[PDB]
């Protein structure tokens, strides 16, 4: 299940990045895309 | 065949008296027909529609009966409901049933 | 199986990351303290939503006729 | 306990009437006609003597020494 | 063709020979006269761990009440009201005749006293039950009180009846839904000093589980069977039954036991389970002793009445078979056929019984040292009576009991008379929705209406007006006169079916006979015996406390014969072929009085009959619906009732809850409850100054005695909206009325000490008035104090003044211990007394009197339950007057009619008014009442007021003509005892508690939770920190800001202090509830350790 927890991790510390104007939306994206790709693969 | 609407059972390996009865009492509770959860199922008028009313609460099962729409089940219980059409159906139905 | 027709079931849509962006922004608040959602759910499934996103909801109300609630997507 | 000097309803003095009106009745006269000829016509006054008791017969046995 | 005069009359005979508290006189005359050596018998003989020295109890006795005046007084003899005076206990010594063995010789016997016991007032025991009239006024007692309460400690203790199932008899029912066990049946036998419940089973598998208290686990039928004496299966067969289908499922069970072939197997099996780990013949006499005297020991604790005891449980395996088949419902726990009743009798005989076994212990204790060390051979110095003495007072004062069960002595409740009475004639049930329903049972035994409302709905019964509780008889007798009428014994059945080949269909078909729950044997034909049985009692042969039933159920028929004590029977007119044995000659002599109700009933006219004997009567309400198909007729149709149901005129036309309100309400009105109440010294005692008996008035009225102790006055009543302060449940009382003493009443107040002396030299607490002690209260207070001590009566009392002036000296100089009276109450001195106690201490009681007229808010209730402050006190001239000038005493608004739906109030007030109109008597007994309702308004038309009760009201304020007539009646009403004077708390600043520093004693109001929640609901902040900080436990801490433990201001050095960083750190104010801070110190006791942040008052920003 650590799996998940780790997706929450990334999830909300994108978020958090997001919020911060570090980057625009359109990488956000592709990250947020990425990373659920990435750990929805070993599920 | 014994007699017409009865009939008889004998056995091979049947060992132990006790093992006799549980098998009898495992004979007696076994489902012939209907799908489980279900007690009694009366059908009932509410105007140019006829429904059932069921005393059991079975949504997969009931959605799997031929003849009996997916779209329009209304079940007493809120967990099934969420466990199979998801969270905001849940909310609805509590906030109708209360 | 569908269930998304069924009558208990409100309208679910999936909106993008701007308005997500916009809505976080107005509301003033980070997207976990909104209500959430947990991506194994059937109509988060059905829409394919995935974890991070946020849902919009349209349920039948009625004071407004339609009312606009939105669900955080989480892991599990 | 000891009958009230006057009916409860009207201040009408109903004391005095409750020996012939008790003697009368339990010597074996109907209560009507003793009631309308001792001058009590309103039952307010009737219910007065009437519905009495007169346990003050019985608790001077039972009297606090003081 | 009894008409209503003639059932009156044997219902008059009934309650004039019994008294309405019978239940307990014959429980407790049944124990003096029977379980009194009944108890020393059963304990059999004194046996000493010495061989040589034995005790023999011969004979018991009880003498006249009395008391040890001195150390060797004479023993006196007392009077019940000198008892109540000197706060002593009614009780008569006890003279037990034993015969010393020593060195196995006889000897002479001697009678020792081994205590005092209780008695019941107005029984065998006690001499005031036979004095005359004139002689019971001498002494100093009320002629009219039926006793049946005991005087413990100077106060009035009665033994309320408990209700719970029947023991010894089995009840079957169905396991819960969803487990392994299918059927359960429990079986409670009540052995003498102990009672075991023993549990049969049957699991999913018809394997049979037998199990009781001591031992663990659930053992098997058969294995338990054989343990008992039984030796091969096909005798446990056939003790279970007769019938092959129910025999075959006992297969499973007897091959679970197969491995169990000889009785020691089934015994260390048991053995086993009992005790594990010692050898086999230690497990197997374990075994022995378990199963002997923890088993079934109601059938016998002895090894011989083991077998017995084996067909006991046999038959009671049958039946969880025939629940099982179907053939039998479950029993039920409401019905009466299994609840009994135990009074006092029951009870106080088991409280004796415990009492000697600790009484028969510590004298073999004594005498065994006593030989081993060698003494005096005398019992007489050896008694230690006392041992009985107190232990019997104290389960009578305390009322918790020996057995477990709480509450079963209670202090006489004295309002008035109908709450003497109601608390007298109560049983309480021991235990569910279904135990509250009302059951079809309960007919003529048990009050439908009087019951309390709430969580005791149900539970709390009053005994009928015509219900009788069973005493009991012998077993003995009753199995000998069935087994001589033909019964033909169940084991002597199996014999000839076995040892001689008969057929087994020919007793299938007979009838079992049961006894008691036990199987007595078969017969022929349950309905030929049944009569058989009946008519014997009948006749006088056998006795009247047996009661036989025939079920004939298709399924299965049995005869049920019960003679056990505690069973609720109702009499009933006995009816032949259509025609009452009761007949007019029967009537004449009642009339005249050569034969009373008892002659009736020894002749074989009325019977009395329990539940199971009425599950197979046929009866009738009255003799024109009487058919030859019926059996029974009903003595009185309207006997249904209790106590204070039977108060109600008209109580039919009411609806139900009214009438159980009226009986819980009826209890608290204020009247008369003694006639020697002034004599008589009771803790909280109220007098109505002027009552009246009730106008419309029932045939039960004059038999309680009600109209000669009154508890109400009748009241003009006006049925109409005159202000509107008698909305919501609220009446209008005229002021005038009040003011010529309408329903002034007096409230009695006593004050009770005893010049108690404790160990030391000459050390007394002496009553003098108090000079320079410690604790002295203040110079003003002792202003009217006599010298001795004690206020002089008739004298003002306000607020705190003291009434008797004690001083104590330290347990650990002088301490004030003196009497203040209650700051609220102030009244007047009425009455002191000085006696002397038992044991030589001066007791010294004041009785203070107040005096309450009534005013805005106290509280009244009618006879039909219609309960209500008074809204206001209207004038006289206020008050609208009718052309007659008749003005109301009480104004009730018609709104409170409709929707209670109390008819019986408006027909009271019409039968009322023409009972004062016409001067005849009115009689409202439920089913019939004389007059009819419409003679009743003809004759009011012939007096001169209008027929419908109604008449011509004009307004008192502006002497204009009311445009519709007004109803007028004379509806009796009660003064409650819930007074707005006593009923007030208010609390200004005052003290509060040393630990919570939270305030209370006059204490304050709790706020609360939902209070709380309210004030938050109004979003108010400051409200709510006023009341809950500011006027309650407000305080301020210092708190350093480093550690955040709490520390405190030094007043020397006005730098702060911190308990763990000394005085280096900086502490700051911060003002919290010192609730908190107790919380927080608590916590810290723990090894919780919190600490406190600080943060800015000011927003900051
Ligand atoms: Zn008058
Ligand atoms: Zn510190």
């Amino acid at each position: 299940t650590i799996s998940d927890i780790e997706m929450l991790l990334k999830d909300t510390e994108i978020w958090d990045k997001l919020l911060r104007n570090e980057l625009s939306i359109e990488e956000a994206k592709k990250m947020f895309d990425d990373v659920a790709r990435s750990y929805s693969k070993a599920d | 065949d014994n007699d017409e609407y009865s009939f008889t059972i004998y056995f091979e390996k049947i060992d132990s008296i006790m093992a006799l009865f549980k098998m009898r009492e495992k004979i007696l509770n076994t489902k012939i027909k209907g799908v489980k959860g279900i007690k009694r199922a009366i059908v009932q008028k509410k105007g140019d529609e006829y429904v059932i009313i069921t005393d059991g609460s079975n949504l997969e099962g009931i959605m799997n009966v031929t003849g009996v729409d997916i779209n329009k089940i209304q079940t007493n219980n809120i967990h099934e409901v969420e466990e199979v059409l998801g969270i905001e159906a849940a909310r609805e139905l509590i906030s109708r049933e209360i | 199986i569908d269930i998304s027709n069924h009558e208990l079931v409100p309208k679910h849509e999936i909106l993008q990351l701007e308005e997500a962006y916009k809505l976080v922004k107005e509301l003033g608040i980070k997207p976990e303290q909104l209500p959430w959602i947990r991506a194994s759910d059937p109509v988060a499934k059905s829409i394919g939503a995935k974890p991070g996103d946020i849902i919009k909801i349209t349920r039948k109300s009625p004071f407004t006729g339609e009312s606009v609630t939105y669900r955080y997507v989480i892991t599990g | 306990m000891i009958i009230p000097i006057r009916c409860f309803t009207c201040g009408a003095v109903v004391a005095d009437k409750w020996e012939p009106f008790s003697n009368r009745v339990m010597g074996g006269e109907d209560p009507e006609k003793v009631l309308t000829e001792l001058g009590v016509n309103r039952y307010c006054c009737r219910r007065m003597l009437l519905s009495h008791v007169n346990i003050i017969r019985e608790i001077i046995h039972y009297t606090r020494p003081i | 063709m009894l008409d209503t005069e003639s059932r009156w009359a044997i219902a008059e005979s009934f309650f004039k020979t019994r008294g309405l508290v019978r239940q307990h006189l014959d429980s407790f005359n049944d124990f003096l006269r029977n379980k009194l050596q009944q108890v020393i018998y059963e304990q059999g003989e004194i046996v000493t761990e010495v061989p040589g020295l034995k005790i023999k109890l011969g004979k018991i006795r009880y003498e006249k009440p009395s008391i040890r005046e001195t150390d060797k007084g004479p023993m006196r003899e007392i009077t019940p009201m000198e008892a109540r005076l000197r706060n002593l206990t009614y009780s008569s010594p006890i003279f037990l005749s034993m015969i010393p063995v020593e060195n196995n010789i006889e000897g002479e016997p001697i009678e020792i006293y081994i205590g005092d016991l209780p008695i019941m007032l107005k029984s065998v025991a006690d001499p005031t039950s036979n004095l005359p009239i004139d002689k019971l006024i001498e002494i100093g007692e009320d002629p009219k009180d039926p006793g049946g309460y005991f005087i413990v400690n100077g106060s009035e203790k009665v033994i309320i009846a408990q209700e719970d199932l029947a023991t010894n008899r089995v009840l079957v029912d169905y396991g819960k839904s969803g487990s392994n066990i299918t059927h359960v049946a429990k079986v409670t036998s009540s052995a003498a000093g102990y009672r075991v419940q023993v549990m049969i089973e049957r699991l999913k598998d018809s394997t049979i589980q037998i199990s009781f208290a001591t031992v663990p686990g659930r053992i098997p039928f058969a294995i338990i069977m054989r343990a008992l004496g039984f030796v091969t299966d096909r005798d446990i067969v056939y003790a279970v039954s007769l019938d092959p289908q129910i025999q075959n499922e006992l297969l499973p069970s007897l091959e679970q036991a197969s491995s169990i072939t000889s009785a020691e197997e089934a015994l260390d099996f048991i053995g086993n389970r009992v005790a594990i780990g010692q050898k086999r013949e230690n497990r197997i006499q374990k075994a022995e002793q378990v199963i002997d005297k923890y088993f079934l020991p109601h059938l016998g604790t002895s090894p011989e009445d083991r077998k017995k005891k084996g067909y006991y449980l046999a038959s009671a395996v049958n039946k969880i078979l025939e629940l099982y088949l179907g053939r039998r419902e479950p029993d039920d726990k409401d019905h009466y056929a299994n609840k009994r009743v135990r009074l006092a009798g029951d009870l106080f005989t088991s409280l004796f019984r415990v009492a000697f076994k600790a009484f028969v212990k510590d004298l073999v204790y004594q005498l065994e040292k006593s030989k081993v060390r060698g003494r005096r051979l005398s019992l007489t110095a050896l008694v230690r009576a006392d041992i009985i003495t107190e232990r019997i007072r104290h389960a009578l004062a305390t009322g918790n009991w020996v057995g477990g069960r709480t509450g079963v002595s209670q202090l006489l409740d004295r309002t008035n008379w109908l709450s003497m009475l109601s608390h007298l004639r109560r049983v309480v049930s021991s235990l569910n929705f279904e135990a509250r329903d009302l059951h079809g049972t309960q007919w003529g035994r048990m009050c439908p209406f009087e019951t309390p409302e709430g969580p005791n709905s149900g539970l709390v019964k009053n005994l009928a007006l015509l219900a009788q509780v069973s005493v009991g008889i012998n077993e003995s007798v009753v199995e000998r006169v069935a087994y001589e009428l033909g019964v033909v014994s169940v084991e002597d059945v199996i014999r000839r079916i076995s040892e001689q080949n008969e057929d087994v269909e020919k007793y299938m078909s007979w009838s079992k006979v049961y006894l008691n729950g036990r199987l007595l044997g078969y017969y022929e034909d349950g309905k030929e015996l049944a009569k058989k049985i009946r008519e014997s009692r009948r006749q006088g042969k056998l006795s009247d406390e047996v009661n036989v039933a025939y079920i004939a159920t298709d399924y299965l028929n049995e005869v049920h014969i019960n003679c056990d004590a505690g069973r609720v029977r109702r009499p009933l007119i006995i009816v032949n072929n259509g025609t009452p044995l009761v007949d007019t000659e029967d009537i004449k002599k009642l009339k005249n009085g050569e034969i009373t109700f008892d002659d009736l009933v020894k002749q074989g006219k009325i019977e009395f009959i329990d539940a199971e004997e009425e599950e197979n009567a046929y009866v009738a309400l009255n003799p024109q619906d009487l058919t030859p198909d019926h059996t029974h007729l009903e003595i009185w149709p309207s006997a249904i009732l209790g106590i204070i149901a039977s108060i109600i005129p008209y109580p039919e036309h009411n609806q139900s809850p009214r009438n159980t309100y009226q009986s819980a309400m009826a209890k608290q009105s204020l009247g008369l409850y003694a006639s020697n109440y002034q004599i008589r010294t009771d803790t909280r005692a109220h007098l109505l100054h002027y009552p009246q008996m009730p106008l419309v008035q029932t045939r039960m009225l004059g038999v309680i005695g009600y109209n000669d102790r009154p508890a109400g006055a009748n009241a003009i009543l006006a049925i109409m909206s005159y202000t509107g302060y008698n909305m919501e449940d609220s009446i209008i009382m005229n002021k005038s009325s009040i003011e010529r003493g309408m329903y002034r009443s007096t409230f009695f107040r006593l004050y009770s000490t005893e010049e108690v002396k404790y160990p030391g030299g000459q050390e007394d607490k002496i009553i003098t008035p108090e000079a320079g002690v410690k604790g002295y209260k203040g110079k003003d207070y002792y202003r009217l104090l006599e010298d001795n001590g004690v206020v002089s009566p008739e004298v003002e009392v306000k607020g705190g003044d003291v009434l008797i002036g004690k001083v104590s000296p330290p347990r650990f100089a002088k301490r004030d211990t003196s009497i203040v009276t209650r700051h609220g109450e102030n009244g007047i001195v009425d009455l002191v007394l000085i006696t002397e106690t038992l044991e030589g201490n001066k007791l010294v009681k004041v009785r203070v009197r107040d005096l309450r007229i009534p005013e805005i808010g106290d509280k009244f209730a009618t006879r039909h339950g219609q309960k209500g402050v008074v809204g206001i006190l209207i004038d006289q001239v206020d008050m609208p007057y009718t052309a007659k000038g008749i003005v109301p005493d009480i104004i009730l608004n018609p709104h409170a009619l409709p929707s209670r739906m109390t008819i019986g109030q408006i027909m009271e007030a019409i039968g009322g008014k023409y009972a004062a109109l016409s001067g005849k008597p009115v009689d409202a007994t439920p089913f019939l009442e004389t007059p009819k309702l419409q003679e009743m308004q003809k004759e009011i038309l012939k007096l001169g007021h209008l027929p419908d009760s109604t008449e011509v009201v004009y307004d008192g304020r502006t002497g204009q003509k009311l445009k519709s007539r007004i109803l007028f009646g004379i509806v009796y009403y009660q003064k409650l005892h819930h007074m707005v004077a006593d009923k007030m708390h208010a609390r200004a600043r005052g003290p509060v508690q040393i630990l919570t520093r939270q305030p209370t004693e006059e204490g304050g109001l709790r706020f609360g939770e939902m209070e709380r929640d309210c004030l938050i609901g109004f979003g108010t902040a400051m409200l709510i920190k006023d009341r809950l900080l500011d006027n309650s436990d407000k305080a301020v801490v210092y708190i350093c800001d480093q550690c955040g433990y709490v520390g405190w201001y030094d007043r020397s050095k006005n730098r702060y202090v911190c308990p763990v960083h000394g005085d280096k750190s900086v502490l700051h104010p911060v003002t919290v509830s010192y609730a908190f801070k107790l919380l927080i110190q608590e916590l810290m006791s723990m090894v919780i350790s919190p600490r406190l942040i600080l943060g800015e008052k000011v927003n900051l920003g």
